[PDB]
């Protein structure tokens, strides 16, 4: 009856606060607003109540209390001199930030917060305010540039201290919307104020996991930035990523996050593209962190008939992709069963020792790197790992029939990412590998270059920039010239 | 074009309202990060700022973010489709709008592009030519004319003589100490902030991180409590209760202790709501703790308490 | 009738054990447990013992113990104080990992193994949990680092 509702709810709630909500507007009686308050925060929170019909009834009700002129009543008694028609009122407009009356509250209200988040001892004062900020961080880059350049941070990690178990829900979900949508310069500001410190009494309270899971994401988001990961890293909460995600099930979290915020069927589709490039990260805490969200959003998901917004964003190829080189059990565990709750075939591992395979073993990997069209012409030729390792952009061009620019330039960039992880202890002599990767880790997608050659660690002192650009195949010049300066340095002296 | 790049509110609110006011449908603003960007966002793009037409053969040759950011004109003019050189000019002149408006924190290192847009606001659209070769500011000094004509992509002669006439000047002329133990039951909250308190004032600390249910014994934390300089004790309401007369490993807050004591450091007991029982609840070996003191924790002045506590460790000696 | 009695094996099997695998499961005694533990390894020798049927019947019978929630059993016993019945779960453990029992003991029990590594005197310790290790190696590249 929810498309027939869509009339007979709002037919029903209207009639009353519709009188209700103006009925004492111009009382200054210090006891009348509080039961006009009360009767509002009911009615709210009556909406709300009502499964599988709180969603439309909850939109058009706060939409016609926007309509309706009764904003500026709130940004009126959020200055009045008494205490407790303050908390009533901020406890009222906590309930109301939805995203159209958010734009309402962002062009007016945005002062008087910041002149409450002065006022720090009453408790029921900060439980509200902090879910206020809450929901106002969300909004746009220059909403969190002010609140960030106003002192409304300080607030926030000042109320990290306290011990309440609804406040840390709060504190936690504003650090990490605030990382999230914030931008660059927040950031930084954001770990120049020791916030990464301030992570931690929260990730490490055994009392409930929904704190630790708000907190670690958020210090993955603001781990995934390369500008301030060495701060990051130099906090020490980082290390207490792993066993939180390794103790848990994302089955049990499915059936959760479906009450909490406002009984959604999850996040939206701009709020999933915000997971995706955390998903791809040389960082290993960060990728767990968004497997086990993906997973449980997929859960979520796939009950409904909403099985293509995971391939519109892009989360296939890149748990494939994850899948694909796992060096670890729990990202690799946590991976396939997502896979597994979507249609999508599981892939398998594949074996480490890239040269010494055969034709099998390279058309599996064609298969899942996406090139599965061209694994006919590869087949024909009889490409194996040695011949794969040393192709050039000719036999792409002529024979294999790659014509084409910007599919060359996707194949070499997929081969590129394997060969910094192949295993190359048959064919190196004397660690040539660990002495590339010592330098940079983008520099050992070469070292088979230079092993077939016949170089070694005894052998590189006296070697051209010329001798480089073709036997090698070391194309970058910037590339060969770091090389030569550092090996021609090293003739003993390390 | 004003809607789409807009980083404020008052004049996005006004583009939009005017252009509701006309038939033409109002655009969706854009992710400022270029960088992992897929095939709809490229879409979306290209319907926005007028190439609408192209759309197809880029969904064809599956461009993304990375691969839009390293284009090159033999790529328009072969299989893209540009054949005429003032549309692949248009294109190009579109593409440097967009790259110096794009968010780059997921490649740059060393912050590049502030250094570059130092000199010109025109110069940051080779950030991410520069970055995705390998360079930072503690490279650029020893590079060449012609290692940026290929490798980085900078055309204009005279762009390459500003950044290397501006790079070739700048070469740079612009065990843990304490420890902390505490019940795993109760007082984890109380051991956590303590940690971070610490932590903020340049005292190194190294705090247990859930060693049981695995290896517990000589499981390299033995040396840990005997070269760490001071030693911090946590007593919770009831945390003293299991080690009342069991003298064994199973109390895991008693070998601590028989070895912090065994050394001779300073112990600090925190006192917060539990006082000392009689002495006859603790072993011949556990008869000195009873009659220390330490200071009195409280939730209202913990900047002052940290103050205090930081004199009553080694800290006039330490390090 | 190999391809019959994959129903006919599996019914004659689990309707003892099924009941016997718990029947002395929350029991203290110090003798009481070598008796079910002896049970199910004789169960176990004559799952392989018969040719031509004993892959099957061996699989599926591994698979029920680990979907019955008695790995956690065997992973408390064998911490205990007495170390016949150490020896006694570890002789029984060791004929239980097959491919997929791995994964979940990978998961959950490599600690123990770790420190049962330590007790090196008795004989017929050290000869199922060579065998154990044995098996473990086998099972991924992190497992072998640690």
């Amino acid at each position: 009856g929810a498309g027939t509702e869509v009339q007979d709810a709002l037919e029903r709630a209207l009639p009353e606060l519709q009188q209700a909500l103006s009925a004492l507007k111009q009382a200054g009686g210090a006891r009348a607003v509080g039961a006009g308050l009360a009767e509002v925060f009911q009615l709210v929170e009556e909406a709300w109540l009502l499964p599988a019909v709180g969603r439309e009834v909850a939109q058009g009700l706060c939409d016609a209390i926007r309509l309706d002129g009764g904003l500026d009543l709130l940004l009126r008694l959020l200055q009045a001199p008494e205490l407790e028609t303050r908390v009533q009122a901020a406890r009222l407009l906590e309930q109301i930030l939805v995203a159209e009356n958010r734009d309402r509250v962002a062009r007016i209200g945005l002062g008087v917060i910041l002149n409450l988040a002065k006022e720090r001892e009453p408790v029921e004062l900060a439980r509200s305010v902090a879910g206020i900020l809450e929901h106002m961080f969300k909004h746009s880059e220059e909403t969190c540039q002010r609140l960030v350049a106003a002192g409304g941070l300080d607030a926030v990690l000042y109320w990290c201290r306290r011990t309440d178990p609804a406040l840390l829900r709060h504190c936690a979900l504003a650090l990490g919307n605030c990382a999230l949508h914030g931008g660059q310069a927040v950031q930084r500001r954001m770990v120049e104020k020791r916030a990464a410190e301030w992570l931690f009494p929260l990730a490490f309270s055994k009392e409930d996991e929904l704190l630790r899971l708000h907190a670690c994401l958020a210090v993955a988001v603001l781990a995934t930035n390369k500008e301030v990961e060495r701060e990051v890293e130099r906090s020490g909460t980082l290390a207490l990523v792993e066993p939180l995600v390794a103790s848990l099930d994302p089955g049990r979290f499915a059936r959760c996050l479906v009450d909490a915020s406002d009984t959604s069927q999850g996040r939206g589709p701009d709020d999933l593209q915000r997971l995706v490039p955390l998903l791809d990260s040389n960082r290993l805490e960060a990728q767990c962190i968004g497997a086990f969200y993906l997973c449980a959003e997929a859960a979520i998901k796939s009950l409904q008939g909403k099985t293509k917004v995971f391939s519109d964003i892009g989360a296939i190829q890149s748990l494939k992709r994850l899948v694909s080189y796992s060096t670890n059990g729990t990202k690799s565990a946590l991976a396939k069963r997502a896979l597994r709750l979507l249609g999508e075939e599981v892939p398998r591992p594949i074996l480490p020792s890239v040269p010494s395979w055969k034709e099998a073993e390279v058309q599996t990997w064609l298969q899942q790197i996406g090139f599965s069209k061209y694994c006919e012409s590869f087949r024909e030729q009889q490409v194996d790992g040695d011949l794969l390792l040393r192709l050039t952009e000719e036999e792409l061009q002529t024979d294999l029939g790659m014509k084409s620019g910007i599919t060359r330039k996707r194949f070499f960039r997929e081969l590129t990412e394997l060969k910094t992880f192949a295993n190359y202890s048959t064919c190196d002599r004397s660690n040539l590998a660990d002495w590339l990767g010592s330098l940079d880790p983008r520099f050992r997608q070469y070292t088979y270059g230079l092993v077939s050659c016949g170089l070694d660690r005894s052998l590189l002192h006296r070697v051209s920039e010329q001798q480089l650009l073709e036997d090698c195949g070391i194309h970058l010049g910037v590339h060969r010239a770091r090389i030569l300066t550092a090996a021609r340095e090293m003739l003993h002296s390390p | 074009r004003l809607v789409s790049y807009s980083t404020n509110g008052t004049k996005s609110a006004l583009a939009k309202r005017a252009l509701r006011l006309l038939g033409e449908e109002v655009p969706r603003p854009i992710l400022p990060s270029v960088p992992s960007w897929k095939e709809a966002e490229v879409q979306t793009w290209l319907q926005q700022i007028g190439f609408s037409k192209y759309c197809e053969s880029f969904r064809e040759q599956q461009v993304d973010g990375d691969l839009l950011l390293r284009l090159t004109e033999e790529e328009l003019q072969t299989d893209l489709g540009m054949k005429s050189g003032i549309t692949r000019k248009r294109f190009f002149r579109e593409l440097t709008e967009l790259k110096t408006f794009a968010n780059y924190s997921t490649c740059d290192r060393s912050n590049l592009a502030d250094w570059l847009g130092s000199l010109d606001p025109r110069f940051r659209q080779y950030t991410y030519g520069l970055v995705s070769c390998g360079l930072d500011r503690s490279l650029l000094h020893r590079v060449s004319e012609q290692q940026l004509l290929e490798d980085c992509g900078i055309h204009l002669g005279v762009h390459r003589a500003r950044i290397l006439t501006a790079a070739r000047e700048m070469l740079h002329s612009p065990t843990p100490d304490v420890f902390i133990s505490y019940r795993r039951n109760s007082g984890s909250q109380l051991a956590s902030l303590l940690k971070v308190h610490l932590q903020l004032h340049g005292f190194s600390v190294f705090i247990d991180v859930e060693k049981l249910e695995a290896g517990k014994f000589e499981d390299k934390l033995i040396q840990s409590v005997m070269g760490a300089r001071n030693f911090v004790l946590v007593l919770s309401p009831g945390a003293l209760d299991k080690c009342m007369q069991d003298h064994d490993c199973k109390d895991w807050v008693h070998k601590e202790i028989v070895t912090a004591l065994s050394c001779g450091k300073n112990i600090v007991p925190i006192i917060d709501g539990f006082e000392w029982p009689e002495p006859q609840v603790l072993p011949e070996d556990m008869q000195a703790v009873l009659t220390f003191n330490g200071i009195k924790w409280s939730h209202e002045y913990q900047e002052a308490t940290i103050e205090k506590i930081i004199r009553f460790l080694q800290g006039r000696s330490s390090r």
